[PDB]
RNA sequence: GUAGG
């Protein structure tokens, strides 16, 4: 009676009527959310929602046809049961009996299946998103740096700062126009690298390691060009990331807005994170060889 | 598209093929700079020559207008309009007002 | 000649917060950057960089330099 | 004799039994499956030798298993008596080149015999192409070399289990009879002090009703069960009686909703258990059941019988009674005991032949269903063998196995060792087996039975730990599917020569000694006390003459990869695990050199690997050239072997082959004539031997990093070729056909400088990022030119032609010199897939040298990334002036517990400059003299077997007596260290440092592949967040964990830009790019897109999610 | 005290040490809810979970109205149950279990105000924590009159 | 989880033997499997922690009340002497003293002043046995929890600024060493549930 | 943005959302590769497949937007409108 | 699917 009171009260308090329990028309998705893209080679590709929509439409059509003509109670009842089976699959396939397997090798992704789980829409496309202006590479120890310096390979820096390099080239008159500047940077002539070495400075980049257990996982550094193709990192801060050098890789994000770079200057700087917040003890003074 | 992509977990054939409708920001901004530079060189010429070339080639509306089609709002002849268009093409063909437009193609 | 060129502690004391400082320096840097992008329309409301400027520079460094020199001020609405 | 080059040995005991054919596992199983001449030859050889062997080929077994098809009338029948094969049309190399599945035709003689006509009609029918295993155990499918790996599973039979239930406060016993293919039956006792049966776990039920359902009467059941009160209680509690009543009860319970029926029940039970098709217990199943349940020679083949059911009931109840020894049911007295599933007695490996047989059996069952349907819908006298069958099922199933199947994996050709360790690996993951998520703590861990049958060291160290394992070195397969290992026979305390192969369970009976145990001059034990092992993995000792078996060689447990590591006994378990896992990833170099210090087995692991090219006749060589070697035998057969040059391997490395044999040298059969990748004189060589010293150095080798000279970069000591193949297809589309041609539209003339008139780049023309390789142009696109483009063209007087450029370009960040190009054309004789008119594939080959960031590692699990390549002079140089090629942190060695690397180094030094020891007369001196490793010249290799390796006294004595290298002095102290002058400062270092030679390999985790950056690139379709991956210019993922870190700081704006501007907002992205390139401030982000997709989806479930505001509707 | 001591003695066994404030935040979060008992005058259900703040507000309201206050007892619940029970449906749905929470929110018609962190991260707005806070966002930067005089 | 009766009698320098190597592998593989499982469990725990604790944020400069929480300043006090507790650092350091303390009729630690080595040493020297530290449990704030009660942060060494995310840092601190725990009962002892 | 209210969706609301009604299982033609009429992907219910191009071709240019051609009924607008507009099936 | 972390 307590549970029954709880649910009954909900209907009583809220204007929505209970008749919504039993729907009467089935909404359809806008088509681009279920794209039937074209592939080279004469093949095709389609999201599985098309198949469920086709099944419900077909069964509803056949039920209509059988209802127009005088038909037995057995057949119409069977068809209505089939329609129920179809609409239910569209809301969530595999919640009853055996999941619609379709091709036979796997279940069919329904509407609910996209909103739930590790691969769901919530936990893969609203919290953790992909981002432009980023890179990654192996790391090697650099002892000649300071506590706020990291070495970026030439190619990585060039590809991260391409808009800024192009603007600088047009301002210095090395490049006649934006298109010609783009051509020159893609070609990669020495003037482009000189401009790049000029432009990267006084601009923080956020180095980050994959597990990122605690808030010292992302730290800002002032970049610096260097040959090769491996980032250079300051040994002292290595133990804070838990970054070995057996073989590792580190993401290098780039802040763009004025606020983002200001934040990376004031808060996330590698020099203002001496103390680990777990217990208020120093963490940036490793001990392996020194 | 929801096939395993040959991977038991974390993968879908639907997340490996790039689309084509998406506007490339690089091409879009290059086009915007082209539009601005062309409008600037167009203003550099006489305002009348500017206007007639703009209406002939339709630089303010998608569809261009025919020669005589320009001789109604501006009240000129189908052959006058052709003549000024020809001398506009002659001037713009001059290497002076071509270099800034060379790289744009 | 570096990101850490202005020591932080002086900036912090004038601002009184580690977050008020970043917001205030960022607003000033935005104003300076938009002034350098004015390209000649000459709006009177905008103002230039009080401290001298290099041939190439980022507006935020100039902003933080003014804060350290203390020539600017802030007032919450 | 001259099989392998000279290599001094430090072994102390002579191995009786030489290693078997390392790759017998795949080849013998497939030979059995085919039923070819080799299988019958081995069968008769074993039969005359007396060894058990199967006399029935798997293929003819399955074809005979499918009985002749009978309709409801049973008038006609079809017998598939004999099959045969013919030479395949395509050569192996041709199939690799032209994308053809290497296969041969399968003909079977089908005999249709009809009683109504009383006539037999014979006809040979082609069942479908059959893929074939090349001589190296690799299946060439579609030009790619797949391999298939044997699979461990629980063999069929009777199993018993005992558990403890906390609630019951008493033990609960259960049993199961797991079949080969049929439904599974379980049998629990004292669940609540009673007994019951699970018929597919359908519903609760008792044993008594099942027994009543069977013909056995209540009276005889009481008579045979009167000695156990549990069964008496069960039946006296049972109310139902009579066979029919129990039958209808169980039928209603199993299939409720319909009235019971006697014949329906009877036939259902018969089909479920007694029909020979549904419940066909494998041969191993019965062989195991008879022994476990004690039945003495039951039916060799057949489904379970009621006698077996009653026998297992007896066994279960006896185990419940606490009795340990009991009389077998229709058998001898036997122990009753719960059995552990992990034990290797109950684990059986399906080899390749059995898997292929199972799949073709499924296909032939589908064929039988189809042909039975056709017969049911076919008229008499319109029936022929060639018409009734349909070859679609069999070929469909065999191809569906060889592609898209877990046990069918991509060959790894990093080096021959990778090939071998891929061939031998046993995988527990697969269909009808232990999956990824089904794993538990018990299965993964090692068991006392994995000794000489599975190496306990090498397994993937990733999440799938312990679910894959390599086969032991001396392992062999049982015809049933169990693994045996050899054991030397010991009698009356002496050592008999004969060797007997023992299985998992049979080893339990006897007590087996240890090979490492010393043996005197006589055949008797040197010491009365000796270590032994016995039942249950116990390791207790038993002095005196009590043992009967002993391990044939010390290296039984270790696998081939692990057994490569020298001084293995000193290293920890984890570090030898890592070291073995790493030797598979090395890459071959431009020039290879065999190890100066290393176990003596590398030669065999190289020769048995397929990459080397060994002669097959004992003749004389006439002409030697790099492209081909021509030899002639004394009989008269002239054979010319083709050496592959720079052919791309599977992983993308060169497979160059060098030539060893001179012109006039003689040849014995099997001798190596040419090296493969990573080989030298037929001996494995995955890396090079450097000079090394242990000392911290300026912090450039901090936390595992490595410092090495620039001499490596200068002499190409560590350099590897790399070949990239990329292809394009001149596909035809709706608008028209694509054209590959030199005339490209809207390009400069200079870019089309190396292109041939046909439009294909030349051979040897160096390329760079953005270049043009082959010039392809789209037929046409519907063009609606924009006004600005129209004006520009009109001013410039150019024509925007319909054809569009879609030419292949070199991928970004890729360089190389083109070495080879291949072209296939439709109208030519070559056949391509439908639609495509022409295909062009281009090779680009470069020579990557060792540079900063490249990984490096040795054999004992010590790995690091290069951190600095200092000049030659900066290296601390030894007293004579020799620089040290590599520097390693010492801080790692005691912490990582791998002391062996240190020992190796000293021995490495000893191998470089030879040792002279004659008449010294010390203990180690005498040991070296008897072993023969007394006199050595500089540079000659040394062999220290994995467990017979050199002790420390020998190393110390040799260090004391190294040959003088120059000026009659030894540069290394007796302690093993030497004085190192600094390179930069110039003064000597305070104390001597340890120095010597170490073998170093170059892992395949290069820096060139890992680098990636992205300004802006492609985007995704359903939601526009940038698609990831290096192959498509992907953006790094900002995870939920990563956002948490950014929210810790209190920074809100960086998060907002990371979530809106930099992705998931198409409108603001172009605006931001415009603002950056123009020079203005970044604009104000709006709402993202993925939220719109999510609300649209949630609206489609009949939930009206409204984005409202405080003041009514919101603005968006 | 028992909870903090137990967890800390578990941690320090190996040697890791953390301050007690970190644990105290969570331990306070656990006990925020309360089990209402004898829900006579309060007019809501008896023996169901209730936020402490709403309990206090309802008690003050009912005693002001003249009716006696419904009783309550502290109730210790796991972290999971607590997260699912949170007022905002959107944050709860973003947690592991989605279908049940979405269904219950739909039937109850609970409008989720966007106060919180995990609610605003999905919308792409500014988290109200630190630099994103209101008082830290509405200032104006002006150079001093003397500074403009300096030039 | 059993123990053998015959231990290895050799060191890695001397060199193990065959069955000794085997019975060492027995523990090595189990150790490795444990680490992989531990990462899965610790990661899951860290996720759960953040979600329950995300809402709390320091949204008030100073509290409105005075109630506090009693902590023992110095324990295990040997005869005739006072000894500070072994784990005073993780218990009362960095807190805030809600009420002022007077032992000899004069203030030694002023109210709302943090507790370091010098102040705690002076207090224990005077012979105080317990103190009333302000803490978040008794904190009464209309909006969230005031900074004054929370004490001073650890990564900065200074009082916590308004609006800091204390919940997320708390959860991250709890979850970080979960991988490092990596301990288990060496032997069940033949008894289950004890 | 001040709240995200959620409630039970009645039939009338589903009708309100719909810009049409699906009546077939058709998707596209096998030979012309264009979306069919009144099925899934129908232009007359969701939106034009190409920017400002109506299905019959009466309007193909950008200038004359915000108008429906009486031949096929397609409304000329940006293709992105397809990503938003939704239909509804009757039962 | 398998490697490296
Ligand atoms: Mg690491
Ligand atoms: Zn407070
Ligand atoms: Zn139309």
């Amino acid at each position: 009676a307590l549970k029954r009171l709880k649910v009954v009260s909900a209907f009583l308090q809220t204007s929505n009527s209970p008749k919504g329990m039993v729907l009467d028309c089935v909404p359809v998705i806008p088509p681009d959310l279920r794209p039937m893209v074209q592939l080279d080679g004469g093949r095709f590709a389609t999201s599985d929602l098309n198949d469920l929509y086709r099944r419900v439409i077909n069964r509803n059509n056949r039920l209509k046809r059988l209802l127009d003509l005088g038909a037995p109670e057995i057949i119409v009842n069977n068809e209505k049961r089939m329609l129920q089976e179809a609409v239910d699959a569209l809301f969530d396939n595999g919640r009853r009996g055996r999941p619609v397997t379709g091709p036979g090798n796997r279940p069919l992704k329904s509407l609910s299946d996209m909103l739930k789980g590790k691969q769901g829409r919530f936990r893969q496309n609203l919290l953790g998103k992909r981002v432009d202006y980023s890179a990654r590479s192996v790391i090697v120890v650099g002892p000649q740096l300071k506590l706020h310096q990291c070495g970026l390979p030439k190619a990585m820096a060039l590809e991260l700062f391409k808009p800024f390099v192009m603007k600088r080239l047009v301002d210095l008159n090395h490049a006649q126009n934006i298109k010609s500047a783009k051509r020159m940077v893609e070609r990669g002539r020495t003037v482009v690298y000189d401009v790049l070495e000029e432009v990267i400075a006084e601009h923080p980049v956020l180095l980050n390691r994959a597990p990122t257990l605690h808030r010292l996982g992302i730290q800002a550094f002032e970049p610096q060009l260097v040959e090769g193709k491996a980032i250079q990192i300051h040994p002292l801060v290595c133990t804070a990331f838990n970054a070995d050098f057996d073989g590792d890789q580190m993401a290098v994000h780039l802040p763009l807005s004025a606020e983002a770079q200001a934040e990376a200057r004031i808060l996330m700087l590698s020099s203002n994170n001496i103390l680990k917040p777990a217990d208020g003890r120093p963490v940036t003074m490793p001990t392996q060889d020194m | 598209l929801h096939t395993p992509l040959g991977e038991d977990g974390d993968s879908e054939f639907g997340d490996l093929i790039e689309d084509s409708e998406a506007v490339v920001p690089a091409d879009a901004v290059s086009f915007t700079l082209l539009q601005e530079q062309l409008h600037s060189v167009l203003d550099t010429l006489s305002e009348r020559e500017a206007g007639v070339v703009s209406m002939r080639f339709g630089l303010t509306d998608g569809q261009p207008k025919t020669l005589d089609e320009i001789g109604k709002v501006y009240g000129v002849t189908r052959e006058r309009i052709r003549q000024i268009e020809s001398k506009t093409m002659s001037k713009l063909r001059h290497p002076s007002r071509s270099q800034v437009l060379r790289d744009y193609l | 000649e570096g990101i850490i060129n202005p020591p932080i502690d002086e900036l912090l004391e004038a601002t009184d917060s580690k977050y008020s400082l970043v917001i205030y320096a960022a607003k000033r840097a935005r104003q300076i950057n938009a002034y350098y992008s004015q390209l000649g329309e000459g709006l009177l409301e905008y103002v230039g960089p009080l401290v001298d400027t290099h041939v190439h520079e980022k507006p935020l460094s100039i902003a933080l330099r003014e804060i350290n020199a203390g020539l600017l001020t802030s007032e919450a609405i | 004799a001259s099989t392998a080059p000279l290599r001094i040995s430090f072994a102390k005991i002579k191995e009786p039994l030489e290693v078997p054919n390392l790759l017998a596992l795949q080849t013998e199983s497939f030979d059995w499956l085919l039923g070819n001449d080799a299988w019958k030859a081995r069968v008769e050889s074993a039969l005359e030798s007396g060894q058990d062997v199967p006399t029935k080929s798997g293929l003819e077994e399955i074809f005979e298993e499918i009985s002749p098809i009978e309709d409801f009338s049973g008038s006609m029948s079809l017998t598939f008596r004999d099959h045969r094969f013919e030479p395949p049309k395509n050569s192996i190399d041709e199939c690799k080149d032209r994308d053809f599945t290497y296969a041969a035709p399968l003909f079977v003689t089908a005999e249709f015999t009809n009683n109504e006509t009383g006539e037999i009609k014979s006809q040979t029918v082609f069942m479908g192409d059959f893929p074939l295993m090349t001589n190296k155990g690799t299946f060439v499918i579609n030009g790619t070399e797949r391999v298939v790996v044997s699979q461990l599973v629980r063999s069929p039979g009777v199993y018993f289990d005992s558990s403890i239930d906390k609630t019951s406060d008493k033990d609960i016993f259960s049993a199961k009879i797991i079949p080969s293919r049929g439904a599974w039956l379980e049998m629990e006792i004292d669940k609540r002090d009673m007994v019951g049966v699970r018929i597919d776990r359908k519903r609760k039920q008792s044993v008594t009703v099942l027994l009543k359902a069977l013909g056995w009467t209540t009276e005889q059941i009481l008579e045979e069960f009167g000695e156990y009160e549990s069964m008496r209680a069960t039946l006296e509690k049972d109310h139902t009686q009579g066979q029919d009543d129990a039958l209808l009860d169980i039928y209603r319970k199993l299939r409720p909703g319909e009235p019971p029926t006697r014949e329906a029940a009877q036939t259902l039970l018969e089909n479920l258990y007694f029909n020979p098709k549904r419940y066909d217990l494998a041969k191993v199943g019965r062989y195991k059941v008879n022994k476990k349940l004690g039945a003495d020679e039951p039916l060799d083949a057949g489904v379970l019988t009621t006698d077996d059911v009653i026998a297992t009931i007896k066994y279960l109840v006896k185990l419940h009674a606490g009795e340990t020894e009991t009389v077998g049911e229709s058998g001898r007295e036997i122990v009753v005991e719960t059995d552990d599933i992990d034990h290797f007695g109950n684990r059986r490996i399906r080899n390749v032949g059995e898997l292929i047989q199972n799949q073709v059996r499924t296909g032939l069952a589908r064929m039988e269903r189809v042909v039975r349907e056709r017969m049911t819908t076919q008229d008499v006298e319109a029936i022929t063998p060639q018409t009734l069958i349909n070859i679609r099922p069999v070929v469909a199933s065999i191809k569906e196995f060889f592609g898209t199947s877990q046990l069918s994996q991509f060959m790894d050709q990093n080096n021959p060792l990778s090939g071998l360790t891929h061939k031998r690996r046993l995988n527990a993951l697969g269909p009808g087996g232990l999956s990824r998520e089904r794993a538990g703590f018990e299965v993964r861990d090692v068991h006392p039975s994995h000794y000489g049958r599975m190496c306990p060291i090498e397994t993937p160290e990733g999440p799938n730990i312990g679910l894959i394992g390599s086969l032991a070195s001396y392992g062999r397969i049982n015809p049933f599917g169990f693994i045996e290992t050899p054991y030397r026979k010991v009698v009356e305390g002496q050592v008999t020569d004969d060797v007997d192969y023992l299985t998992a369970d049979e080893e339990d009976r006897f007590v087996i000694a240890q090979a490492n145990a010393a043996l005197g001059d006589d055949m008797r034990f040197a010491e009365a006390r000796v270590l032994v092992r016995r039942r249950g993995g116990e390791v207790d000792y038993v002095p005196g003459d009590d043992v009967d078996y002993m391990d044939v060689s010390p290296r039984q447990m270790v696998s081939v990869a692990t057994a490569m590591i020298p001084f293995l006994e000193h290293d920890d378990a984890n570090r030898a695990l890592m070291g073995a896992n790493m030797m598979r990833q090395a890459v071959p170099l431009i020039k290879s050199e065999s190890p100066l210090v290393g176990t003596g087995m590398e030669y065999r692991s190289a020769a048995d690997a397929g990459d080397v090219v060994k002669a097959e006749k004992a003749g004389v060589v006439q002409e030697v050239s790099a492209d081909y070697i021509t030899t002639t035998n004394d009989d008269g057969t002239y054979i010319t072997y083709r050496l592959a040059k720079f052919s791309r391997s599977n992983q993308g490395t060169s497979v160059n082959q060098k030539v060893i044999v001179a012109e006039g040298d003689r040849i014995i059969e099997g001798q190596v004539l040419a090296d493969g990748p990573a080989t030298e004189n037929g001996e494995m060589a995955l890396g090079k031997n450097l000079l090394v010293a242990f000392m911290p150095w300026e912090g450039h080798n901090y936390e595992d990093a490595i410092i090495l000279s620039q001499r490596l970069v200068q002499d190409d000591v560590l350099s590897s070729i790399h070949i990239e193949e990329h292809e394009v297809d001149a596909r035809d589309t709706k608008l028209g056909p694509e054209e590959i041609t030199r005339d490209i539209p809207n390009v400069s003339e200079e870019v089309l400088a190396d292109l041939d008139e046909r439009g294909i780049i030349r051979i040897g023309a160096e390329v760079v990022a953005g270049d043009i390789l082959v010039g392809k142009v789209t037929p046409k696109g519907e063009t609606e030119l924009t006004p600005e483009e129209r004006l520009l063209r009109a001013i410039f007087g150019e024509k925007a032609r319909e054809v569009r450029d879609t030419s292949l370009k070199v991928p970004h960040g890729e360089i190389g010199k083109v070495i080879g190009v291949r072209v296939f054309d439709r109208e030519e004789g070559d056949e391509l897939p439908p639609g495509v008119n022409q295909l062009v594939r281009v090779y680009v080959a470069q020579k990557r040298k060792i540079t900063d960031g490249d990984k490096l590692a040795g054999r004992h699990g010590n790995k690091g990334v290069i951190s600095k390549i200092n000049p030659i002079e900066d290296m601390p140089f030894l007293e004579d002036g020799t620089p040290v090629d590599i520097i390693l942190n010492p801080l790692a060695v005691p912490s990582r517990m791998n002391p062996g690397q240190v020992l190796e180094i000293h021995l490495g030094w000893l191998a470089s400059r030879g040792w002279d020891v004659s008449g010294l007369a010390e203990e180690w001196a005498q040991r070296l003299q008897v072993i023969g490793a007394d006199k050595v010249e500089p540079g000659t290799n040394v062999a220290t077997p994995v467990f017979d390796g050199a002790r420390e006294d020998e190393l110390a004595g040799l260090l004391q007596h190294t040959i003088p290298n120059r000026d009659g002095e030894r540069m290394v102290l007796p302690s093993g260290k030497a004085r190192l002058f600094d390179g930069r400062s110039g003064e000597p270092f305070p104390e001597p440092i340890s120095v010597g030679y170490m073998y170093i390999l170059k892992l395949h985790h290069l820096v060139d592949d890992k680098l990636h950056a992205r300004s802006t690139g492609p985007y995704s379709m359903i939601t526009q967040q940038p698609l990831g991956g290096k192959a498509q210019f992907g953006g790094q993922r900002f995870g939920e964990m990563e956002v948490w870190a950014l929210e810790a700081y209190g920074a809100a704006y960086a998060l907002q830009e990371l979530l809106t501007i930099k992705s998931d907002d198409v409108t603001g992205r172009v605006k931001v790019y415009e603002a950056i390139v123009k020079g203005e401030n970044i604009p104000e982000p709006g709402i993202p897109e993925s939220f719109k997709v999510l609300i649209k989806e949630m609206q489609s479930l009949c939930l009206n999610v409204e984005v409202l505001s405080s003041d009514g509707m919101s603005i968006e | 005290v028992h909870l903090v001591g137990e967890v800390q003695k578990v941690y320090n066994s190996q040697g890791v040490s953390i301050h007690d404030k970190h644990i105290e935040i969570i331990i306070r979060q656990m006990l925020r809810r309360v089990t209402i008992i004898e829900s006579g005058d309060a007019e809501l259900l008896p023996g169901e979970l209730v936020e402490r703040t709403k309990f206090e507000t309802e008690n003050r309201r009912v005693v002001q109205e003249g009716g006696h206050p419904a009783s309550g007892r502290p109730q210790l619940m796991g972290i999971t149950k607590a997260s699912l029970a949170t007022e905002s449906w959107l944050s709860a749905a973003s947690f592991q279990e989605t279908t049940r929470v979405l269904t219950d929110a739909a039937i109850n018609a609970k409008s989720d105000s966007l106060i919180g962190l995990k609610e605003n991260v999905i919308i792409g707005k500014l988290i109200p924590a630190g630099t994103g806070l209101s008082r830290y966002r509405n200032i104006r930067v002006e150079p001093t009159e003397e500074a403009k005089a300096a030039m | 989880n059993e123990t053998i009766p015959r231990p290895i009698k050799a060191s890695f320098r001397e060199g193990l033997s065959v069955l000794e190597y085997f019975i060492s592998t027995h523990g090595a593989r189990k150790g490795l499997a444990d680490t992989a499982l531990r990462t899965a469990d610790s990661g899951y725990l860290t996720r759960r922690l953040v979600d329950v604790s995300q809402d709390v944020i320091i949204r008030e400069e100073d509290c409105g009340t005075e109630r506090g929480l009693k902590l023992p300043i110095a324990t295990r006090d040997a005869d005739g002497t006072l000894r500070k507790a072994e784990d005073v650092e993780t218990s009362v350091y960095a807190r805030m003293l809600a009420e002022d303390v007077v032992i000899d009729g004069k203030v030694i630690a002023p109210a709302n002043v943090d507790l370091g080595d010098v102040l705690i040493d002076a207090l224990v020297a005077h012979g105080v046995e317990e103190v009333k530290t302000r803490s978040i449990l008794t904190c009464e704030s209309q909006v969230g929890t005031c900074a004054m009660c929370y004490g001073r942060s650890l990564a900065t060494g200074k009082l916590v600024d308004i609006g800091e995310a204390v919940g997320i840092i708390a959860a991250q601190s709890i979850g970080e060493p979960g991988t490092q725990l990596t301990m288990r009962t060496f032997h069940t002892g033949g008894v289950a549930g004890d | 943005f001040d709240e995200l209210r959620i409630g039970l969706a009645t039939a009338d609301d589903i009708r309100q959302w719909s810009h049409g009604e699906v009546k077939k299982p058709e998707t596209i033609n096998y030979r012309t590769l264009k979306p069919e009429k009144d099925g899934l992907f129908c232009e007359k219910i969701f939106g034009p497949t190409r920017d400002w191009e109506c299905y019959c071709g009466k309007y193909k240019r950008v200038r004359f937007k915000g108008i429906i051609c009486e031949r096929c009924g397609v409304e000329v607008t940006r293709a992105k409108v397809r990503r938003e507009r939704m239909g509804h099936i009757e039962l």
